[PDB]
């Protein structure tokens, strides 16, 4: 019966009906439904490809962006009638454009996203070059939002596995990984940058973006995003440039997180804040640099690790199938016309009675404050020369235990 | 030892040696109309009792000196030892003097004399004598 | 007057309209310069390759279906011994048919490549080689003298890239008769080779230093022409890259959209679907929007933009017909919207014939106009006084 129906030229008639008549969306819904029923017939594929149904489906999707049923049926269909000819020699830009646009416009509809990602995986099964096109036409937004939402909203293991498989096949090339990493660093998307770093995507990819840490610091980023870049590979010069930029746009947390790598030696409980020519010092900037053992490490962002493990698993499957107070506070080359900020009570005054040495030579200080020298109760090595002093304070000797005053 | 833009491509040379295509005689060779790279050109072929010295005597002026009053060389071969130069639209001055002595307005005569004098002055300023005018 | 004030009207010698609804993908010219001025066309309107013969002096179109899959590229081989002439075809399936230019009953296939054959460029280094570029980044070097055999094997199957990277960018060098290095293109990488068949250079191009036009700079290479540098065009790329053959870096980046902006005002899909380079005068860019860009090869100048004759330029190449050379065969797809607005299949493939002197006449004609204008002004002034 199916063969007789096919021989009756049903496909030609239905394609002509739904192609010649681009208005009246009801006939479009009926035609997409009829084609969807047609495709799973034994002989459907060859005649459907010869008639050129694919162009009709793509045009239908173009003229009806806002309707839901047309988009769902078309996205389910596209993967069904896709062939190697349709993506021949790497050409498939209208496909990627329509798929990404449809997925982005309807981001919350689970069925539309499921059909679209199944279609995308089916296309990637044919030609791997298509992924490049997807990356070009902003597939990143859809991928990232879906991977965030699926974990945040109801958990679907099959849908998450599909998304991770698509992401793994997209991230085969190192250049594609770099592009996705840069675009994810442009947005405040710290949840996934950890995953991308785990996959690869070295953080020293300077192509007019200069230093990633610096550029992400410019666009008012979250501290956890800067932390991921700092923990991974980052050149010292770029970190210092980011420090200068963050000094320009004064933010306590980013400055503290940068100084945590630039100048801190927890092994020898020492701060080496030397030649980093910061024009001023504030209690908030070097507050978190103190140990604060009461605060403890917290690992709640296991999502990135699980996603990276699943992506790596899919990639390899495809490959095989075919006290301790820190006491050395140093501020020497800093252009410091005043250190009055440390005088006021803050979190610094909680840990300054143990400093046990301080370096302030080669600056522009004058008249070392009374409150600060009355705060430090164990400063046993205080050197401060090449400053613009004009009279000996004579209250520096009121400290509890001081030696080697210079 | 010459610029590489003057070497013949025998695949692009439609040349037919015949008395019907003869344009004129020369000092030691004869010139025939032909086609080179899809354009009407003139091919000068030398004689059996000749040598490379005559070809290099042609080339010492045709390959190093460029002027609006001197004929332009398009190619110069070695295996049959021919030259490929421009084609004058209106022919030699002998035909004009003998057959067509009616278009020789005094302006045309003055222009011809001036152009020949300019060519001679260029040749003589370029350390080269002509000896056959 | 404005219609007659154009060089497009002086140097467009012939215009041929092919039969209704035919999609021809590649063309070659039967060019022995004395045998028969004609064109061979590879149709692609159906998924079964058709070879068609176009007699130019009679405008006679004769098609013939011989290939299971659509023909991608064509090449003409002329063996001077015994005055042998043959034409070789490259099908999407992977086969390689060889049929005589004169005889019509000389069909004989060859080795079936792994995948589609994207180039068949043939040239002589001396020895003549018929270079077969498979769609898997594989240049299967073949011997011209071996085309007589009914089925054979490539002399040296070179490998340039994986299946993901296609090799579809064969070319040669016409400067100083340097018929030694034939700069090609595999995927997004430019490769070079000599008669030693050793890769002297394999340069990566997918990275753009500016990283702004990298959207158009991360596509497969489609055409390369070399006179003093490298000219690179890519799929859906409004940019063309002028790369240095010594420092191996991007010297220049010419924007086709920048030159088209003057004529469009009166998402720009101004792609570069083909590119041809005239000897020493100008550069002929063929756009996917139906425009033709004549650029001054000297440094940068735009000689002219030609439009309102096609909807999309497909194949641009230089031929010689009937002892009258200097004819830039241009094939375009005139797709009238009479059938419908859904891009219904009503496509006239127009094979127009130009004269590559065209970059010259532009200046000539404009100078003419300027002189006449001046004369007019002078006369009017003499009228006033
Ligand atoms: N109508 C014509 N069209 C073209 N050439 C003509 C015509 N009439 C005569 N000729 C001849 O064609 C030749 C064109 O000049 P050309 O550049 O070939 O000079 P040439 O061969 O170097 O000269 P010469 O014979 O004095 O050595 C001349 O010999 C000229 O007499």
């Amino acid at each position: 019966v199916k063969k007789q129906c096919f021989k009756n030229d049903i496909h030609k008639l239905v394609l002509a009906a739904l192609n010649r008549f681009i208005g009246n969306p009801g006939i479009q819904k009926c035609g997409l439904k009829v084609i969807s029923s047609i495709v799973h017939f034994p002989d459907a594929l060859e005649m459907l490809s010869l008639e050129g149904a694919m162009d009709s489906v793509l045009h239908t999707l173009q003229m009806y962006p806002d309707d839901q049923e047309i988009q769902c049926l078309g996205l389910s269909l596209i993967g069904y009638l896709i062939t190697k000819k349709n993506v021949f020699i790497g050409t498939g830009h209208l496909l990627a454009k329509i798929l990404v646009s449809s997925l982005y416009r309807f981001k919350d509809v689970a069925e539309i996203q499921t059909k679209g990602f199944q279609t995308i995986l089916a296309i990637l099964k044919l030609s791997a070059s298509f992924s490049k096109l997807l990356v070009h036409h902003s597939f990143d937004l859809v991928i990232f939002h879906q991977m965030s939402s699926n974990i945040m909203e109801q958990k679907d293991q099959q849908f998450l596995n599909l998304c991770c498989k698509c992401f793994a096949k997209v991230a085969m090339d190192d250049y594609l990984k770099n592009v996705m990493l840069e675009r994810a660093c442009d947005q405040n998307n710290s949840i996934m940058v950890e995953c991308l770093l785990l996959l690869g995507a070295d953080a020293n990819q300077a192509k007019e973006g200069s230093s990633l840490i610096c550029q992400v610091c410019e666009k008012e980023s979250s501290p956890k995003l800067v932390e991921l870049l700092l923990n991974s590979g980052s050149r010292e010069q770029d970190v210092r440039k980011a420090l200068t930029i963050s000094i320009g746009k004064g933010d306590s947390q980013i400055i503290s997180l940068l100084l945590r790598r630039l100048a801190l030696d927890v092994a020898n409980n020492s701060i080496c804040l030397g030649g980093f020519c910061i024009g001023k010092v504030e209690p908030s900037w070097l507050g978190p640099l103190f140990p604060d053992k009461t605060s403890n490490l917290r690992k709640q962002t296991n999502i990135a690790s699980t996603l990276a493990r699943m992506v790596i698993r899919y990639q390899m499957k495809s490959a095989v199938e075919e006290r301790e107070y820190i006491t050395s506070l140093d501020l020497s080359a800093n252009e410091l016309r005043d250190i009055d900020a440390l005088s006021q009570k803050c979190c610094i005054s909680v840990h300054l009675e143990h400093l046990e040495k301080l370096e302030l030579h080669q600056n522009a200080l004058t008249s070392f404050p009374q409150q600060l020298c009355e705060t430090l109760k164990s400063l046993t090595h205080l050197d401060l020369h090449s400053n613009k002093f004009t009279s000996f304070p004579s209250y520096l000797l009121k400290m509890s235990c001081i030696a080697n005053l210079d | 030892d010459l610029p590489r833009n003057i070497m013949l491509n025998n695949d692009e040379l439609e040349f037919e040696q015949a008395p019907e295509f003869l344009l004129g005689d020369g000092s030691f060779g004869s010139v025939y109309r032909a086609a080179y790279e899809g354009e009407e050109v003139a091919v000068k072929i030398f004689n059996k009792h000749t040598s490379l010295r005559l070809l290099r005597q042609e080339l010492v002026v045709l390959c190093h000196l460029h002027h609006p009053s001197l004929i332009s060389l398009l190619a110069a071969g070695i295996r049959p030892r021919m030259l490929v130069m421009e084609l004058a639209s209106k022919g030699s001055l002998d035909r004009l003097l003998q057959q067509d002595k009616a278009s020789l307005t005094r302006t045309l005569q003055h222009r011809i004399a001036l152009h020949v004098a300019d060519g001679l002055r260029y040749l003589h300023s370029a350390m080269i004598i002509y000896r056959d005018l | 007057f404005d219609i007659l004030n154009s060089a497009e009207l002086v140097c467009l010698t012939r215009r041929i309209l092919l039969p209704k609804n035919v999609i021809v993908e590649c063309m070659v010219a039967t060019h022995h310069n004395s045998r028969n001025a004609s064109i061979w066309l590879g149709c692609g309107h159906t998924d079964r390759g058709q070879l068609s013969f176009l007699d130019l002096n009679t405008e006679g179109y004769t098609s013939e279906e011989v290939a299971d899959s659509r023909i991608l590229c064509l090449a003409l081989v002329h063996l001077p011994v015994e005055k042998e002439s043959w034409i070789v075809s490259g099908t999407q399936s992977g086969t390689l048919l060889v049929i005589n230019t004169e005889d019509g009953k000389k069909r004989h296939t060859l080795e079936k490549m792994t995948d589609s054959v994207t180039c068949l460029y043939c040239n002589s280094f001396q020895k003549n080689f018929l270079l077969v570029g498979t769609a898997d980044g594989k240049l299967a070097i073949f011997e011209d003298k071996t085309v007589k055999l009914k089925g054979a094997a490539p002399l040296k199957i070179l490998n340039i890239g994986n299946v993901s990277t296609p090799l579809m960018c064969l070319s040669e060098s016409t400067n100083s008769t340097e018929r030694n290095v034939m700069w090609g293109g595999c995927g997004t990488k430019i490769f070079s080779f000599s008669n030693d068949f050793t890769i002297q250079k394999l340069i990566e191009t997918r990275t753009s230093q500016l990283f702004s036009y990298a959207a158009f700079s991360d596509s497969n290479i489609i055409t390369v022409v070399v006179d003093t540098a490298l000219y690179i065009a890519k799929q859906n790329s409004p940019v063309v890259e002028v790369w240095d053959k010594k420092t191996e870096k991007l010297c220049g980046l010419i924007d086709c959209v920048h030159f088209l902006r003057e004529v469009t005002v009166k998402s720009y899909s101004g792609r570069v679907k083909t590119l041809c380079l005239q000897k020493n005068t100008a550069l002929w860019i063929g756009t996917g929007g139906g425009h033709i860009l004549l650029l001054d090869l000297s440094t940068r100048r735009l000689i002219r933009v030609i439009y309102n004759f096609c909807n999309s330029v497909r194949v641009m190449m230089t031929a010689q017909l009937g002892s009258l050379k200097n004819v830039m065969l241009v094939l375009g797809y005139n797709r009238k919207n009479t059938e419908g607005t859904q891009k219904q299949k009503e496509i006239q493939s127009c094979l127009t014939v130009w004269d590559i002197n065209l970059p010259h006449e532009v200046q000539n004609l404009e100078k003419h106009i300027e002189v006449r204008k001046e004369l007019a002004e002078k006369m009017r002034r003499t009228s006033v006084e």
